[PDB]
């Protein structure tokens, strides 16, 4: 329950019957978080 | 133990002190818990009857199972606690990239060419 | 019929230079004058030129004349010392569409078929290229007069020359962004192209000031166009098409990131480049 | 009539405004497509079609208003995304 409050694992808990299902999250390659992954780099290493 | 997600030892720990009376402190205890089981209600679950979700915190039937059915959803109704699982809204964003990608790639082009 | 036309700056300035030379009549003259050249594969060519006298009352404004003779002798002169040159059409100072501009084209017809007309500027100031042609056509349509003719504007640009560009680049010295890099295409598209989106936009705002008070006809061939705008308005966020847009962008930036790494490398070879210019020098002069 | 949000309607649709039944508007819509008053696809499954491309039509002195509007805070997109142009792409040409 916890583990989906603080953020960590997101889908659905069946508690009457008693499995916690999870989604298959695949194509984080569209979501925006890469190029977050590049531009920590880009502007660094035109610092460098 | 308030760290994870051990809510039972916590309050297997209301109660089992040996110092003190401490009684302040594990009322601020149980509200500032009470406020989190009342927090994580609100998840994706699925119809929960008047007896589980009832007997997660402390009590039996009072109306404090109407306290907290209507501060939040999961309504009441004929057994049932109401799940409105819908995190719909947010996604398909192309505009707010289309103004912070905007303003990133000019500025990759002020150190690329410009001299500092 | 006609692609496009191509205007040099010698016969771009060779029509200012008349209207500074008819320029001391102060009340109102208009540089009208004979437009020559040639069109090869359908592209329209503007070389040479002259003006023509004319003169203009404001009572009774149907009037025009063309010196016939000084259009044959001069016009003989320029084949026989350019047989290459030849006629190409006329041209008009064009402040604001003067009205004899409708039959000065039906005047001198019989010697250039398409003989197109040339709006130029005088008080250059815009957002853009004041240089105008239309073409002549004519329309017996259902709607307005049975004899009904009205010109139609084909795109209008600078054609340059090999030759002429040694002149031009030299009488400029004035400023020119060259070293066309990351930033040439910001400001002559991305700064001035929104603004070339804007007098677009303003035009039919422009057309827009008829909604009850404006001009007699209404629409009939405008809004279909109109239509068909806001139809052809572009497809909105909800498609992988935000995906797609998301996944080459995430791939072009791989490519960025890349030669973004190598920049760094490069310039550190440069530093050691120079370190072995300090330590092996310092100890050596002093 | 309908926006450039959605235009898709559908079978059922097409047999409650025109009142003609369900194996009749597929033979419809393909006149109208080879007439080619209208452009859009046909989908049989789900029992809808993606117009696209409808016949422009005349209009009186209200749909100006409309269009007049939809220009109008067309302007201040343009104004608002070039005043971020030249305000940070300001020292990269003078």
């Amino acid at each position: 329950a916890k583990a989906i409050r603080d953020g960590v694992i997101e889908a659905s808990i069946n508690h009457e019957k008693g499995y916690v299902q999870s989604k298959e999250m695949i194509d984080i390659y569209s979501t925006r978080e890469p190029q977050l992954a590049f531009h920590q780099r880009i502007s660094f290493c035109l610092d460098i | 133990y308030l760290m994870e997600g051990s809510y039972n030892k916590v309050f297997l720990a209301k109660g089992n002190i040996p110092a003190e009376s401490y009684t302040f402190f594990i009322d601020i205890l149980l509200d500032t818990i009470r406020d989190e089981i009342a927090g994580c209600i609100e998840k994706a679950y699925e119809k929960i009857l008047f007896t589980e979700a009832t007997r997660i915190l402390f009590f039996n039937t009072p109306k404090k199972m109407t306290d907290y059915a209507k501060k939040r959803g999961w309504v009441l109704g004929p057994n049932n606690y109401y799940s409105f699982a819908s995190q719909q809204q947010k996604p398909e964003d192309t505009t707010i990239p289309s103004t912070e990608l905007a303003k990133q790639v000019i500025e990759y082009a002020r150190q690329l060419e410009m001299i500092v | 019929a006609v692609q496009k036309v191509v205007v040099h700056p010698l016969v771009l300035l060779s029509v200012v230079d008349h209207f500074n030379r008819i320029g001391k009549v102060g009340n109102q003259k208009r540089v009208v004058g004979v437009l020559l050249g040639s069109w090869q594969k359908k592209v329209l060519d503007v070389s040479n030129s002259f003006a023509v006298p004319f003169d203009e009352d404001d009572k009774d404004d149907s009037v025009w004349f063309l010196d016939h003779d000084y259009l044959e002798n001069m016009y003989g002169m320029f084949k026989k010392v350019n047989a290459r040159e030849r006629i190409v059409g006329w041209y008009h100072t064009g402040p604001k569409l003067h009205k004899n501009d409708i039959a000065i084209n039906e005047l001198m017809k019989r010697y250039c078929p398409n003989s197109v007309l040339v709006i130029i500027d005088v008080k250059p100031k815009d957002l853009g290229l004041p240089t105008e042609a239309y073409i002549s056509v004519e329309e017996v349509h259902d709607d307005g007069t049975p004899t009904s003719k009205t010109f139609e504007h084909v795109t209008s640009e600078i054609g340059a020359e090999e030759a002429e560009e040694v002149g031009v680049e030299h009488l400029l010295r004035d400023i020119k962004d060259t070293t066309v890099g990351t930033l040439s295409q910001r400001i002559t598209n991305q700064v001035h192209g929104l603004k070339g989106l804007n007098s677009k936009l303003l035009d039919i705002r422009s057309y827009l000031e008829k909604v009850a008070t404006g001009k007699l006809p209404i629409n009939h061939q405008i809004i279909y166009q109109l239509q068909d705008v806001f139809n052809l308005l572009p497809d909105v966020s909800l498609q992988e098409f935000v995906k797609a847009f998301y996944l080459k962008t995430n791939d072009q930036m791989v490519v960025v990131y890349l030669a973004s790494l190598i920049r760094s490398v490069v310039a550190l070879h440069n530093l050691i480049n120079n370190k072995i210019a300090n330590r092996d020098a310092e100890k050596k002069e002093g | 009539t309908r926006p450039a949000n959605h235009r898709q309607l559908t079978f059922e649709e097409i047999a409650k405004s025109a009142k003609i039944t369900v194996n009749e508007v597929e033979l419809l819509v393909m006149k109208a497509l080879s007439v080619g008053l209208v452009k859009g696809s046909i989908d049989e499954v789900d029992k809808r079609v993606h117009m696209t491309w409808v016949q422009p039509r005349v209009l009186d002195l209200q749909q100006i208003k409309g269009m007049k509007d939809r220009l109008e805070f067309w302007c201040t997109d343009v104004k608002s995304m070039e005043m971020l142009v030249e305000h940070q792409a300001h020292d990269i040409l003078t």
